DNA sequence: ATCACAATCCCGGTGCCGAGGCCGCTCAATTGGTCGTAGACAGCTCTAGCACCGCTTAAACGCACGTACGGATTCCGTACGTGCGTTTAAGCGGTGCTAGAGCTGTCTACGACCAATTGAGCGGCCTCGGCACCGGGATTGTGAT
DNA sequence: ATCACAATCCCGGTGCCGAGGCCGCTCAATTGGTCGTAGACAGCTCTAGCACCGCTTAAACGCACGTACGGAATCCGTACGTGCGTTTAAGCGGTGCTAGAGCTGTCTACGACCAATTGAGCGGCCTCGGCACCGGGATTGTGAT
């Protein structure tokens, strides 16, 4: 029978999840949720099948753009009150970036909620050079609830506007 | 007469044949694998008769045995050496 | 009047001898809590920590860095360098075997 | 009296579960020594030596031969990057080392 | 407004934090890249200590890492730490 | 001179040391003078220790023996930085010594 | 209430450090610095003893063991030092 | 003199083993003092063991054990 | 005539002992080093030639990676000669010397 | 690009010794039944780890600047590598010996185990000096004048 | 060189709290004795480690020569250290909550242990094929055109 166990090397785990994972990212393949209304939120995510730790969740699509556009961009949604707040921060290795969902698309990681007791987390993931901000599950999510994760702003000026902390 | 010495050597043969049917293994290769049995046998009842102890427990089991285990093997190495025993420990209790 | 400025280095060697002089932490306390609660959460879901546990964490994973940091300037100081560069700690970490 | 069955046969191990029995209680690792501890044990030793030899034949077989020696042990164990890391403070006699240059030495 | 941006624990570790921790070491200079560099290897020191941590902690079967498991883990690793144990 | 340490001209505990011999699972038999031996070299490193770090507080113009006098001690005496070359003393912190390329000339 | 019973040397500690310097004292993380040195030293011992008994097939640790668990572990004049204390100490021990 | 019976060309044998294209010079002398300092090392141990076994020859279990006390574990030689 | 430019010699040689795993210093002169070595510890002293033999792989092996890692440390400094600063940062950073 | 050219690689025969398989025994692994105790499990306490809220502020962050330094280039001399011929000593093979390693057999001192005694060492408490913090004066390394 | 001048060292004042010393208990070290057996030792066997010797090449060594490279000097760009001003989140402290760490009790099933048995493994022996060496054409980096 030959018995010969199958180890896969910790160089191709991986490999085979980094190439398992970006497949969803230049792709648009976003399954297993969906859109509804919840109570002062507005719209929000639902997740409609079982969700493991790890498991990916939903990429964060949008404009990648540079600080420099990125703090004008951010007086003009100040100025308009109902523009809203799309745009989202981040780093990687030594600059600074960031992503601009404002333009209402098809793309759903941008209508997801706030909360610091929340389910996800948003991570950074490399193509070519290229970040991507991904939100994956921090732990077994079940059918049914809804998707949140912690906006990353814990200011003073913010809460002013937004005081959802928690419940 | 007597002169009579333990080893591995017929094991280690045998899980070569499983593995490799059309293949042997030296002397010099023989010894080497038995002193990386011996050395691992003894790594891991080190490290499980130091599990014992920290625990307050007199007694080995499979549980401290697979904790030895996955203390000392890396990632992979420990899952899979995991599986195995916890196979064969399912098969030894399921033949009493 | 010209305000006065240290040359650089000077205050490099202060901070060197104020902290080989010290013995206080210099991780912050806190952000070390959280990254060692992140860290763990990949091994063992709804951990606890004993306190004085991050703070063995905390000694042991500063001993560490400091004991790389003087393995990496030896290393630049091999290069004929004063600057610790990324090879010097890949260098330092390759010869001690932990890669 | 029932057949005596031994008990590498009884977990599907070619390791000898009462020998490594034996050597735990034995060896003076602790009071006393569960029965599954040995089958555990002698499984986990049959596992490293399977995958220390499958690549060891791998190598063997690599280099147009039939028989493992001490050179097919040592570039089996420093290929596999997680054998390497069990293996790392350790010597094998007569095995020489993995065959590498590095980049610079090279002419250009 | 908002200052909406990815918080990641690792980033806790701040520059000057290394910087501190190289003037232990006796370090005059220290270049740009090092912090993110020696950011990835106090990860992947933790990522070894506290996973034999949480081994033990799973062997006993605690729910709390205490001390002294991470100073069993520290000494399985060369690494033996005084002024913990006990 | 009822106790195992009073007969030995020992401050260490012989029987204490012999308890932990016989419960450490070492081997199944320990003799009379093993631990009597052990206790004596245990003190004997407890006191070389003890010494510089009293003379490292001295140095510090401290009365106390802290962390940081027994890393100094410790570091400072080349045999026994080897024999505790594999440990790291909670609060001791590192040897004062800045390399000389270093120094600005 | 009333706690269980914890084992560790800081008395015996203390009394050597008084031995040696009379007018200092100890603070509590260095006393327990010396506690887990005392530990650490006599378990590296104790565990080099049971080696060298199991290398030679002898049943029992004798001062002769410790000894050379000492000569081996302690490097240079400290190993010397530590022989010969250990030595004077097993024959005082024997004498009365 | 005996640590002269280390030729040179041994050293760069040892050398070429490691990967290293050209050898210094004064690398000689220092490996012949590494190799003396390591084998010192070893043998004090070896001749340990042997002392405590009561046996005036140095056997190859009492050399790997010498080194396994130093970390240094040799596969082949009976351990 | 024929004369290989420096370097390329000792490429094929790399390759050579790098393929082999023939001990490379002569047993009798490590042997006799080995017994003046012992006699500073215990006189009268017999070694079993398993003995010696553990001793030349053992010693042989630690050289091989010392003389790796004194190469990568003379890499570092932009060299292709290994210097004596080598092998003493190799044995400082890994913790053999003080 | 083109050329010859030593070094390497490959294919085939041969011996030859080390690996692979078989036989008898013996010693250990197996089977079975007892005992007692280590450990699993249930329950209780109370310790401490988690989580929050407010405020202070030490420290981290962000920015401008200039300078010390990392790095590329160039060149010089020497100190390496490579090849030659000569010396030497490693190595193989054989012989002799004897010191010491290994085993056996007696048995005697030595260590585990047990009953009982008690005092050394534990915890709890108090208390006061070493020490940390602070303020001020004096002294000092540093860098521009 | 001289002098601000920021930094550090040194002199107490004083409160804090933790190291040290005392007292109660209690349980673990001691004492004395019994018994089994571990290894100390005496002697025998016989293995192999040492010592020597004699060729025989493989290997080391000494020298020549030149070429690459180590190292020093120079110049340039940049990036990091230094300081300053803003912010931010670390930290302290104070308060609750309850999860679970630790302890206690019970009861049990699991492993040590003993005795008898037999079969798997090991020493011994044979035999035989794969690997190492030799020998000739295929090849392939390599250094000079
Ligand atoms: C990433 S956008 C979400 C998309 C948009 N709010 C919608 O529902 O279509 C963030 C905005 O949603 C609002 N928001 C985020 N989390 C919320 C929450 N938990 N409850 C109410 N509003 C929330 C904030 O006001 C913020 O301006």
């Amino acid at each position: 029978p030959v018995r010969r166990s199958s180890r896969k090397s910790k160089a191709e785990l991986q490999s085979e999840e980094r190439k398992r994972i970006d497949e969803l990212i230049e792709s648009g393949k976003e399954e297993g949720m969906k859109i509804d209304l919840i109570d002062g939120k507005g719209r929000g995510v639902i997740a409609t099948k079982q969700f493991s730790r790890g498991d990916f969740v939903v990429e964060y699509h949008g404009d990648l753009i540079e600080i420099t556009d990125a703090k004008k961009r951010e007086a003009l949604y100040a100025q308009d009150p109902s523009t809203g707040c799309y745009m989202y921060y981040f780093q990687y290795l030594s600059k600074t970036y960031c992503v601009d969902a404002t333009r209402e698309t098809n793309r759903l990681g941008r209508l997801i909620n706030h909360s610091k007791c929340g389910n996800c987390q948003t991570k950074l993931h490399d193509i070519d050079g290229v970040p991507h901000l991904i939100l994956i599950a921090s732990r077994d999510i079940a059918a049914g609830e809804e998707l949140l994760y912690d906006y990353g702003d814990r200011s003073k000026a913010s809460i002013e506007a937004h005081p959802w902390l928690k419940h | 007469r007597k002169t009579r010495k333990e080893s591995y050597a017929i094991y280690v043969y045998k899980v070569l044949k499983q593995v490799h049917p059309d293949t042997g293994i030296s002397s010099k290769a023989m010894s080497i694998m038995n002193s990386f049995v011996n050395d691992v046998f003894e790594r891991i009842a080190g490290e499980a008769s130091r599990l014992a102890h920290y625990n307050k427990r007199s007694t080995i089991t499979s549980r401290e045995i697979q904790t030895a285990v996955r203390l000392l093997l890396p990632g992979e190495l420990a899952k899979h050496a995991v599986s195995e025993g916890t196979k064969a420990v399912t098969k030894y209790t399921s033949a009493k | 009047k010209k305000p006065h400025r240290y040359r650089p280095g000077t205050v490099a060697l202060r901070e060197i001898r104020r902290y080989q002089k010290s013995t206080e932490l210099l991780i912050r306390k806190l952000p070390f809590q959280r990254l060692v609660r992140e860290i763990a959460q990949d091994f063992k879901t709804d951990l606890r920590f004993q306190s004085s546990a991050v703070m063995a964490l905390q000694e042991a994973s500063e001993a560490y860095l400091v004991a790389l940091f003087e393995d990496t300037n030896l290393c630049a100081i091999h290069a004929k360098r004063v600057t610790i560069m990324p090879k010097d700690i890949q260098l330092a970490r390759r010869i001690r075997g932990e890669r | 009296r029932a057949k005596a069955k031994t008990r590498s046969s009884r977990a599907g191990l070619q390791f000898p579960v009462g020998r490594v029995h034996r050597l735990l209680r034995k060896g003076n690792y602790a009071e006393r020594v569960g029965a599954g501890a040995p089958v555990y044990l002698a499984a986990v030793l049959e596992y490293l030596t399977a995958e220390i030899l499958e690549l060891a034949g791998n190598a063997a077989r690599d280099n147009k031969k039939t028989r493992i020696i001490p050179r097919h042990l040592q570039l089996a164990v420093r290929n596999d990057e997680e054998l390497n890391k069990l293996l790392g403070r350790v010597t094998i006699a007569q095995g020489g080392v993995l065959p590498n240059i590095q980049s610079v030495l090279l002419p250009k | 407004r908002h200052r909406c941006v990815l918080r990641d624990n690792i980033q806790g570790i701040t520059k000057p934090a290394i910087r501190r921790l190289a003037r232990r070491g006796g370090v005059k200079r220290i270049s740009g890249l090092i912090y993110e560099e020696t950011r990835g290897v106090l990860k992947v020191f933790l990522e070894n200590v506290i996973r034999d941590a949480v081994t033990y902690t799973e062997h006993a079967k605690r729910k709390t890492v205490t001390a002294m498991d991470v100073v069993y883990a520290l000494k399985r690793q060369g690494r033996t730490l005084y002024g913990f144990g006990g």
